[PDB]
RNA sequence: ACACAAACGGCGCGCG
DNA sequence: GTCCTATCGATCTTCGGAAGAGATTCAGA
DNA sequence: CTGAATCTCTTCCCGCGCGCCGTAGGAC
C-alpha cells in the first residue's frame, strides 16, 4: 500500500544507469606530487569502470555464454563493494591490507 | 601460569619464518620449472619478500 | 567424451599458466584424459582466462587448481565444471581462425 | 550421548565429512581428504607446538 | 589581474 | 636508469568478543 | 503453523599533542 501510494516503482530499484560524484568532491590530492594520494571512491568506480568495458568487449565478441554470465556476477560483485564493500561475503581490500571505503 | 612473555628474538624469528614460507611459493615452483644444471640458488630465491 | 571447460586465472600470468599446466600433466601423467588447455590471443577475447578440453574427474580437477593463481573452473559449481558448447567453440575457433 | 547425534558410521565418512566441512562445496576425494587431515595437526608447516 | 598556499586516510603513544 | 602498463586476487599469522532482535528452522501436536 | 535452539549486522565519551605512512610487474 505504501509503495504503490508512493510515486516509486520497484523496478527503478534495479539500476541499469549509475551516477557517479562530482570530481571534487572524491579530490585526489598529491601527497607527493605525482604520487597522490589513495582516493578509494575513485579506486571502486575505476574498478566498476574496468569491470563494465571487460564485459561489453565480451558482449560485442559474443563470447560464449558461460564466461559472460561469470562476468555479469563479477560486475555485481564490483557494485556491491562499491556501495558497501563489507555487506558481501568479504570486503576487497588493497595491497595496503585496510578494507575500502564504501560510499555508505 | 597461563601467560607467558615474548621478547624481540622470538617476534622477529616467527616473523622471519613467515617470509621463508612466501620464498618456499616462488622456490618450489621455480625449482619445479628449473632446468637446474645452469640455474645457480641465487636465482631460486630473490630477497624482496623477506 | 572430451570437451573444453573454462577456467580463469590471473591475467599475463595466463601464459604462464597455458604452458605449466602442461608440464604439470607431464610430471603426474594422468596426461591421456587431457586435451589441450589454450586461450585465443589479440594483437583480447580472452585476457585472462583458460579454455580446457579435458574429461572432468576429481583427479584431473584437483590437478587443475595444483597450479598456483588459478580461481578455477567455472560452471554450476566448482565439482561440476561446464563445458563449452560445441556450437561455441566451432564457431570460437574460427573466431580465432582469423586474427 | 554424542554417538546418538552422530550420522557418521565410518571412516570414510568420517574424513569425507570433515572435508566437507573444511573444504565448503568442494569436491571429495579420500586421499585428498586424508591430505587435508594430515595438514590439520600431523605437520609442522601447519601445526606446530614449540 | 590587484590575488592564493600547502591534510586525504590510518597506526602508536600519551592528556583532562 | 627512465619510463611504460593492466589488472586487483589465491595461500601464508590466525584468532585475538559480545550484547540485542528479523529470518529460517528443528521436533510434533 | 509451535517450539526453542538456533540464527547476523547494529553499537562501543569529547576534544588535543606529536611521530610514521600509503598498486604490481618489466624492454637486460
Amino acid at each position: 500500500e505504501a509503495f504503490v501510494q508512493s510515486g516509486n516503482k520497484p523496478e527503478w530499484m534495479i539500476l541499469t544507469v549509475l551516477p557517479v560524484l562530482p570530481p571534487d568532491l572524491r579530490p585526489l590530492v598529491p601527497l607527493d606530487g605525482g604520487r597522490f594520494a589513495t582516493s578509494d571512491l575513485n579506486d571502486l568506480y575505476r574498478r566498476v569502470i574496468n569491470r563494465n568495458n571487460r564485459l561489453k568487449r565480451l558482449l560485442d565478441l559474443a563470447a560464449p555464454d558461460i564466461i559472460v554470465r561469470n562476468e555479469k556476477r563479477m560486475l555485481q560483485e564490483a557494485v556491491d563493494a562499491l556501495l558497501d564493500n563489507g555487506r558481501r561475503g568479504r570486503a576487497i581490500t588493497g595491497s595496503n591490507k585496510r578494507p575500502l571505503k564504501s560510499l555508505a | 601460569g597461563n601467560r607467558r612473555i615474548r621478547s624481540v628474538g622470538e617476534m622477529a624469528e616467527n616473523q622471519f619464518r613467515v617470509g621463508l614460507v612466501r620464498v618456499e611459493r616462488a622456490v618450489k615452483e621455480r625449482l619445479s620449472l628449473g632446468d637446474l644444471d645452469t640455474l645457480m640458488p641465487q636465482d631460486m630465491i630473490n630477497a624482496k619478500p623477506i | 567424451k572430451k570437451r573444453w571447460y573454462v577456467v580463469q586465472a590471473f591475467s599475463g600470468f595466463e601464459g604462464r599458466v597455458a604452458t605449466s599446466l602442461r608440464e604439470h600433466i607431464k610430471l603426474h601423467n594422468m596426461e591421456d584424459l587431457f586435451g589441450e588447455v589454450m586461450v585465443p590471443t589479440e594483437e583480447k577475447f580472452f585476457p585472462g582466462y583458460v579454455l580446457v578440453q579435458m574429461v572432468m574427474n576429481d583427479a584431473s580437477w584437483h590437478l587443475v587448481r595444483s597450479v598456483p593463481r588459478v580461481m578455477g573452473f567455472i560452471g554450476g559449481t566448482s565439482d561440476r565444471p561446464a563445458p563449452i558448447s560445441d556450437k561455441e567453440v566451432d564457431a570460437i575457433m574460427n573466431r580465432l581462425q582469423q586474427v | 550421548e554424542t554417538l546418538r547425534v552422530d550420522p557418521t558410521n565410518d571412516r570414510l565418512s568420517a574424513l569425507v565429512e570433515i572435508y566437507r566441512m573444511m573444504r565448503p562445496g568442494e569436491p571429495p576425494t579420500r586421499e585428498a581428504a586424508e591430505s587435508l587431515f594430515e595438514n590439520l595437526f600431523f605437520s609442522e608447516d601447519r601445526y606446530d607446538l614449540s
